[PDB]
């Protein structure tokens, strides 16, 4: 598996538009594309409001924050059994790619990714708030 | 180009254009040395200020219809007698100045008190800068004229104004200065 | 001595209530909207 | 950004990891319980504090904790 | 897209805003400034001289309701200079700058006058 690259000519489902789309921060901060192919045409709901209908072959959206592509994500898997991706665009046109980080659902298990925010203990063995006081910023015990 | 004070005047050295309102204007070469020049930049904003203050007080009082002429106010009484006024006067304003100086030697620019530079509200920009001085120097050039038309005149800045504006080529300078015994 | 003129809240009146609250809201909207070098 | 922490008596159920509505969480291989997998938090930056996770962890007291921490556009979820 | 409609997408609303002073590019912000600053000005005196309190005076209600509304003009003058500060610390427009806001509101405030001294003189 290799990091896919987003194509930008792809096209994109029949949709009349709406007024839940895209603001001024897509212009500014970023923006978020989600693609996936279609096995036949099909009517799915926007997570914008609305309802669209898929062409068959690549289709390719564009949502206002991450969320909204997860949320259409989980609808095309649950339902359609489609396997959707979605990048991170930059507006100086960089492109970052996200789930499937590494190309396998974050639900199933894969070698090879390494555990974060992995504590050794219980939430019961946590220190008390005085012993992380004073540390240069309000600090949880649980970050220490 | 850079307009000058006299058309077809190339600036001196000493004046580089970079002090906001340069125009070249240093007949007397009075600018040459540097460390004078810095204290000279500011000593001019001050006099223009107070300028600019005096000038809308005096044309302030007048429209108002204070009745005391703006030279003969001193000699008016109010409730705090001058016995209060000075010792008042010298203990607060010695302390903004002295902390005006304390400010402009370590930071070189103007302020108030404790802010150097005093800008609240956001406007200092190298626009105002140039709007500043050629007001101050609008108001240094028009108090002079307040006090010497009190003399040849003795009468208000508006007053003159409206005077002149009465007969236009008369109650002119020449007839105050001619006739200076009528008009006394 | 200490009696103020009968003028005072004409003056003072108008000058705290509607021209530094004004000078005191600009310079407190500048100062949060202010950003770090 | 919040903080997400998975402690060691998750069993790997990986139901934290379906309910996350923003890809936060994943399983990883491990050795500390009979699934032999636990649920790691590598992309806390788009946490947005739901606790849908802390609401579908089965073990008392939770093994995955959400604490609520500085504010950005990405975990108060703003489209704007 | 967005949802196209006849309002946010149509060629005789579009040539409108075309030629109006905020979207008229090619002028500088001054200019811009006061040609903004003397319709508004205009207006404001209306509402202040004939729902004012001294409304029913004779002769001072043209007087007083505009010198109140030369008030609000400097006011808004001030607005509109902070705004400039706060908006503008670090595009294809002058106008969208720093140097050219603070063009912008000093041509407001004198327009804006102008227009209030002009509506008096209309009455009288
Ligand atoms: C800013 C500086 C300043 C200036 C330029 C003047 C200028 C003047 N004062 Mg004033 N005063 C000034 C500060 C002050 N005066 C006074 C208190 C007085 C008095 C009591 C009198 C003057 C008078 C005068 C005049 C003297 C004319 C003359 O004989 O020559 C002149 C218009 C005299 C006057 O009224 O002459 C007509 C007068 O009697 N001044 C106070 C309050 C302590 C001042 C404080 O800064
Ligand atoms: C408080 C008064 C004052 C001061 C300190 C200055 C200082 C300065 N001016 Mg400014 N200026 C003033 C008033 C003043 N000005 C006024 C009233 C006007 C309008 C008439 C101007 C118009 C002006 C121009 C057009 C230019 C300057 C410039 C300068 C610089 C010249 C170099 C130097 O070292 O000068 C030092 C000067 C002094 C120490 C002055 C000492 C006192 C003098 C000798 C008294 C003269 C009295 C006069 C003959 C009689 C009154 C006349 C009046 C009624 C018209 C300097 C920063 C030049 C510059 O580049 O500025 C950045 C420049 O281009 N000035
Ligand atoms: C350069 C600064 C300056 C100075 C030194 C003076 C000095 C004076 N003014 Mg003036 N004034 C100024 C600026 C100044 N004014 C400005 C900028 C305005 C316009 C807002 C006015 C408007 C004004 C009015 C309306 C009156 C004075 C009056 C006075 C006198 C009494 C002041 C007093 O009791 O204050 C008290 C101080 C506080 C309450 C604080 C005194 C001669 C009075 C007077 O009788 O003058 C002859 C008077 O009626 N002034
Ligand atoms: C019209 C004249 C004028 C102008 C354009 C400026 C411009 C400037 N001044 Mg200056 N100043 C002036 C008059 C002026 N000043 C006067 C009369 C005084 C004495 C009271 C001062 C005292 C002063 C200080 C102590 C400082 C400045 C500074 C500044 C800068 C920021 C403030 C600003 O932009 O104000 C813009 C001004 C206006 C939009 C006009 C306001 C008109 C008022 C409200 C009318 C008042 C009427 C009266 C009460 C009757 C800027 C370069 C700061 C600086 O140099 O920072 C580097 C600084 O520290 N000024
Ligand atoms: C801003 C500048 C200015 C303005 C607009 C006026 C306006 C007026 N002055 Mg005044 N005057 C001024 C400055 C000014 N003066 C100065 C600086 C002085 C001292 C030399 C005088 C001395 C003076 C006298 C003695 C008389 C007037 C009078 C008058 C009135 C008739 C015109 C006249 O006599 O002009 C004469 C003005 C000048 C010769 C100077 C003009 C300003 C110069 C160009 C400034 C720059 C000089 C230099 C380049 C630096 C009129 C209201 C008369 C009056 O009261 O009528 C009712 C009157 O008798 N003025
Ligand atoms: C914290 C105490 C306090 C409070 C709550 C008030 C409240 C009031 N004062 Mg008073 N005042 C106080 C202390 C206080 N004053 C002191 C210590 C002095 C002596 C300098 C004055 C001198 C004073 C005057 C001269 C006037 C008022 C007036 C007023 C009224 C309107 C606000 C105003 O103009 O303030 C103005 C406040 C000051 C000039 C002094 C403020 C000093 C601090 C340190 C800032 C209001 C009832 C006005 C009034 O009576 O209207 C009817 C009015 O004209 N006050
Ligand atoms: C202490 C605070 C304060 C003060 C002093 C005032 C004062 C005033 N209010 Mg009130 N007001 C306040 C708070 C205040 N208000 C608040 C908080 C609210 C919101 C709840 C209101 C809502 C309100 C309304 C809705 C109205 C008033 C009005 C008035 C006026 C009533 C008296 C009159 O007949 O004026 C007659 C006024 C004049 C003859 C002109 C006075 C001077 C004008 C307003 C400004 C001149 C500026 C000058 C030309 C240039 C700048 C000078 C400056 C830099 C020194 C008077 C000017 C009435 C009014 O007429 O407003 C215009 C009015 O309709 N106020
Ligand atoms: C509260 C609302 C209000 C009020 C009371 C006024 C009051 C006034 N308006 Mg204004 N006006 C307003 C809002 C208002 N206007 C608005 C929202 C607009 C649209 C931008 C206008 C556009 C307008 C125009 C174009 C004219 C007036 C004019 C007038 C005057 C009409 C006098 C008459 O008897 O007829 C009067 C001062 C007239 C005027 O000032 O004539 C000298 C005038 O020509 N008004
Ligand atoms: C919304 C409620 C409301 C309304 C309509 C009024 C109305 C009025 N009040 Mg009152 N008032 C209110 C609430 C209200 N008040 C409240 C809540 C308080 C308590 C804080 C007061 C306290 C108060 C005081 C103390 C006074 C008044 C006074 C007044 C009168 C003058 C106000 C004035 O000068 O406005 C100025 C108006 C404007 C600057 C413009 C108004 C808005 C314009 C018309 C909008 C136009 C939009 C346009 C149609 C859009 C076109 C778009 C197109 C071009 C595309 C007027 C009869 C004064 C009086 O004397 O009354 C008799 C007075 O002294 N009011
Ligand atoms: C650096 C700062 C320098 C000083 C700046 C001073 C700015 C000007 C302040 C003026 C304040 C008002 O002051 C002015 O009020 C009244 C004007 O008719 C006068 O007051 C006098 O006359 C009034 C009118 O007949 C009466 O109601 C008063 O009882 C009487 O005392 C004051 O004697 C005068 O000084
Ligand atoms: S944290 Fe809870 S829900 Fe997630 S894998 Fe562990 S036991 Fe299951
Ligand atoms: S709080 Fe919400 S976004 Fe954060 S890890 Fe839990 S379910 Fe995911």
């Amino acid at each position: 598996w290799t990091v896919p690259t987003l194509n930008p000519d792809t096209p994109s489902p029949i949709f009349g538009g709406s007024t839940g789309g895209l603001l001024r921060k897509a212009q500014t901060e970023e923006f978020y594309v989600i693609t996936w192919e279609a096995k036949k045409e099909q009517i799915f709901e926007m997570p914008t409001g609305g309802a669209a209908i898929m062409r068959q072959g690549p289709n390719l959206l564009k949502f206002g924050k991450k969320e909204q592509c997860l949320a259409l994500t989980t609808q095309l898997r649950n339902k359609f059994k489609l396997t959707p991706c979605f990048y991170r665009v930059f507006p100086d046109g960089k492109v970052q790619y996200l789930h499937p980080a590494d190309g396998v659902y974050p639900e199933k298990v894969n070698a090879g990714r390494v555990g974060a925010n992995q504590n050794m203990r219980r939430i019961g063995q946590n220190v008390n708030p005085i012993k992380v006081k004073f540390s240069g910023r309000m600090m949880s015990p649980a970050e220490i | 180009a850079r307009p000058t004070w006299l058309p077809g005047l190339n600036p001196p050295a000493h004046l580089k254009g970079a002090l906001a309102g340069d125009n070249g204007f240093d007949p007397l070469g009075l600018g040459q040395d540097e460390g004078r020049l810095k204290w000279y930049a500011e000593a001019e904003k001050t006099n223009g200020r107070w300028a600019m203050m005096a000038v809308a007080g005096i044309l302030g009082q007048e429209l108002l219809g204070v009745t005391p002429a703006w030279w003969e106010a001193g000699a008016k009484e109010y409730d705090i007698p001058a016995q209060a006024l000075t010792p008042i006067e010298f203990i607060v304003m010695g302390f903004l100045e002295i902390k005006r100086y304390q400010g402009f030697k370590q930071t070189g620019t103007s302020g108030f008190i404790n802010s150097f530079p005093f800008d609240p509200a956001g406007m200092n920009s190298p626009s105002m800068a140039t709007k500043e001085v050629k007001n101050g120097r609008l108001a240094m050039v028009a108090f002079i004229g307040f006090c010497v038309q009190a003399l040849a005149t003795r009468t208000q800045p508006i007053e003159g104004l409206t005077a002149h504006l009465a007969d236009p080529f008369g109650k002119n300078i020449t007839y105050y200065l001619t006739h200076l015994p009528e008009t006394l | 001595p200490f009696v103020p003129p009968s003028w005072a809240p004409s003056v003072f009146v108008p000058l705290t209530g509607l021209v530094l609250p004004a000078i005191a809201m600009a310079t407190l909207f500048v100062y949060i909207e202010k950003e770090a070098p | 950004a919040h903080i997400v922490k998975i402690y060691d008596t998750c069993i790997g159920c990986t139901q934290c990891v379906r309910a996350c509505p923003l890809d936060v969480l994943e399983m990883v291989p491990w050795d500390g319980c009979k699934a032999s997998q636990m649920a790691s938090a590598p992309r806390t930056e788009d946490c947005v504090g739901c606790k849908r996770c802390e609401t579908a962890c089965p073990t008392d007291f939770l093994s995955v904790r959400v604490y609520l921490g500085s504010e950005s556009t990405r975990s108060m979820g703003l489209s704007y | 897209g967005m949802l196209e409609t006849p309002v946010t997408s149509a060629p005789i609303v579009a040539t409108y805003l075309s030629n109006l002073p905020a979207y008229r590019t090619g002028v500088a912000p001054v200019l811009r400034g006061v040609e903004i600053g003397l319709a508004h000005g205009f207006l404001l005196a209306g509402p202040f001289i004939k729902l004012g309190p001294l409304r029913n005076v004779p002769e001072t209600a043209e007087i007083a309701g505009s010198l109140s509304a030369a008030g609000l003009v400097l006011i808004l003058a001030l607005c509109l200079s902070i705004y400039g500060s706060a908006q503008f610390q670090s595009a294809r427009d002058p106008l969208f700058s720093a140097d050219g806001w603070s063009e912008f509101a000093a041509g407001f405030l004198v327009g804006g006058e102008a227009g209030v001294a002009w509506a008096y003189v209309c009455t009288q």
